[PDB]
């Protein structure tokens, strides 16, 4: 938790000198992520680590000051391509970099000179302070970024070449969740074609991870839809990644029951059918296949051994 | 057994002379003194504390009262400052007064600093050159900025009620903690001195009040 801010270590450390018994307490306290709990009088000039950050924020000229807060939304550990910052700001790129350069000097946002591209990012402490001091706004802004992206690229209108897009796959999903807009979340994550492109360069793991987050966000009834989709994924992992991304629209019409995943497939098939494509219907599914919960291909080359983590968290 | 010389150094220092009716606390004095001995060199602060009226000052006066620890250890004289409780303005004067006290020669500017830090400089510099092996003792002290002011990097020992006070400061800190107890044998010793009679000659009433 300390993340090497020796100020936190001395701050925890002294704090412990008084109460050797309450050892776990502060552990869970930093697990809490609030630094208001930790305080010590010290040679250092501030009660606490939260105390230091507040002093840094004030100096910025009023025009700059508002912008930092937008900067609040960004993940603890994402080096975002400059563009997305351009989009949220809606301000031209040559200009946008320079304000950020001023920040980096303020040492409030670390630089990343990777090639022409720049990824700026924060310390875990810097991020935590932000939520500590900007939390009420953040839910509100979470809806601001999305609308701006809507004023530009649509998710289907997204492209492989654009630098920002992967952030957009990987995390756009993320913003809508904070937004708390579930219908919009349906407008994005549900879209099977979005799944197609995401599985094209992302792979079929990120979507599953998103789905677990997804389940709380929307509705229990949909959760079943998510359950149907996860069931649709079980068949995806084993051969889906290879390359010849077999026309899923055709391999999809294999699920049972109906749910929302199957309903989508039949209609798509009907649409395909009039045009052509010679899809063959399958009539025995309910009579066949005892489905496995999951399948993995780690290697194009034959497997020789595998082992569980002792924790069981990984293999 | 006070040396004549000890009194001469002590007079210059300005520590109060012990009350005529006193009773040594050998163990405690010994502990402070041995500990006090510990910061043989290089900065250092000692805190002494107790609930009100625990013999806290007298011990401070008493510890230094002895020749051995003071003379070999402390070529520099001892300076006592009575800090009390102070608003920012009040604190300022004590500093100037310590300035005037320390600079007996007057070689340093007759003008006095209007700024606390400047006084801090005059103290540090004076402690550094004018009085190389000096020890400063403080009385009371109720808030940290105060010791922030006196934080000359030269040994100063503060004696008090709060032990929180020396948290702003930097450098090795030791605390000797005086519980308010005393000894039944000793108080009878003290009571006798107060009324001037062989301890046995003391009335039956006396034993109970000490309780
Ligand atoms: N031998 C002795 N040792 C300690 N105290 C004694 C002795 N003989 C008499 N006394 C009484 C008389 C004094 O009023 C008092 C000593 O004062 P002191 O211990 O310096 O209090 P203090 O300065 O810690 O109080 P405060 O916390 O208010 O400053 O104890
Ligand atoms: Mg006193």
């Amino acid at each position: 938790e300390c993340k090497g801010s020796p100020l936190v270590v001395s701050l925890i450390g002294a704090l412990l000198r008084d109460f050797p018994n309450r050892w776990e307490y502060y552990l869970k306290q930093l697990q809490n992520k609030q630094f208001k709990r930790i305080r010590k009088s010290s040679s250092y000039d501030y009660e606490a680590l939260d105390e230091a950050m507040s002093i840094s924020v004030e100096m910025l000229r009023e025009d700059i000051k508002d912008y930092y807060t937008d900067l609040s939304i960004l993940q603890k550990d994402v080096k975002v391509p400059t563009k997305v910052l351009c989009i949220l700001w809606d301000m031209e790129t040559e200009e946008v970099e320079d304000i950020l350069q001023e920040f980096v000097n303020k040492s409030l946002l670390f630089c990343d000179r990777n090639g022409k591209s720049f990824r700026y990012y924060l310390h875990d402490l810097q991020v935590d302070f932000l939520t500590e001091k900007n939390c009420s706004q953040l839910q509100d802004l979470h809806k601001k970024i999305i609308t701006q992206f809507q004023r530009y690229h649509q998710p289907h209108t997204l492209s492989p070449d654009q630098e920002d897009c992967m952030y957009w796959y990987n995390f756009l999903a993320y913003h809508m969740a904070s937004a708390k807009m579930h219908k919009e979340l349906c407008a994005l994550m549900f879209s099977l074609d979005w799944i197609k492109a995401k599985t094209e360069l992302v792979g079929p793991a990120h979507l599953i991870h998103e789905f677990v987050e997804y389940r709380h966000i929307l509705d229990e009834k949909d959760c079943a839809v998510s359950e149907n989709f996860q069931e649709f994924l079980s068949l995806n992992g084993h051969l889906l990644g290879r390359q010849p991304f077999p026309n899923i629209v055709q391999l999809g019409l294999c699920e049972p029951e109906t749910s929302e995943v199957y309903q989508q497939a039949k209609l798509q098939a009907k649409q395909e059918v009039d045009n052509g494509m010679l899809y063959l219907e399958w009539i025995n599914k309910k009579n066949i296949t005892n489905l496995s919960r999951l399948v993995v291909r780690p290697h194009t080359d034959a497997v020789y051994h595998a082992c569980f983590s002792e924790d069981g968290q990984r293999i | 057994g006070i040396t004549s010389y000890v009194r001469t150094v002590l007079c210059e220092g300005g520590v109060p002379q012990r009350p005529v009716v006193f009773v040594t606390r050998k163990k405690l004095v010994n502990a402070i003194q041995q500990k006090l001995s510990k910061l043989k060199g290089e900065p250092g602060w000692v805190t002494i504390h107790g609930m009100a009226g625990c013999g806290k000052s007298v011990l401070a006066a008493e510890a230094v009262r002895d020749h051995s620890l003071l003379e070999g250890c402390f070529p520099g004289g001892v300076h006592w400052v009575s800090v009390g409780k102070q608003d920012k303005s009040g604190l300022l004067m004590k500093l100037q007064n310590l300035c005037t006290r320390l600079d007996q020669d007057e070689s340093f500017s007759q003008r006095l600093p209007l700024n606390i830090e400047e006084a801090k400089d005059r103290l540090r510099i004076l402690m550094l050159r004018k009085h190389p092996r000096s020890l400063l003792i403080l009385d009371d002290v109720w808030d940290s900025w105060v010791l922030k002011a006196f934080d000359s990097q030269c040994q100063i020992l503060l004696t008090t009620r709060d032990k929180s006070v020396t948290d702003s400061v930097m450098g090795p800190k030791y605390v000797v903690p005086v519980e308010s107890s005393l000894g039944k044998e000793k108080g009878l010793e003290i009571l006798s001195l107060f009324v001037n009679m062989k301890k046995a000659d003391l009335p039956e009433q006396a034993h109970s009040i000490i309780k």
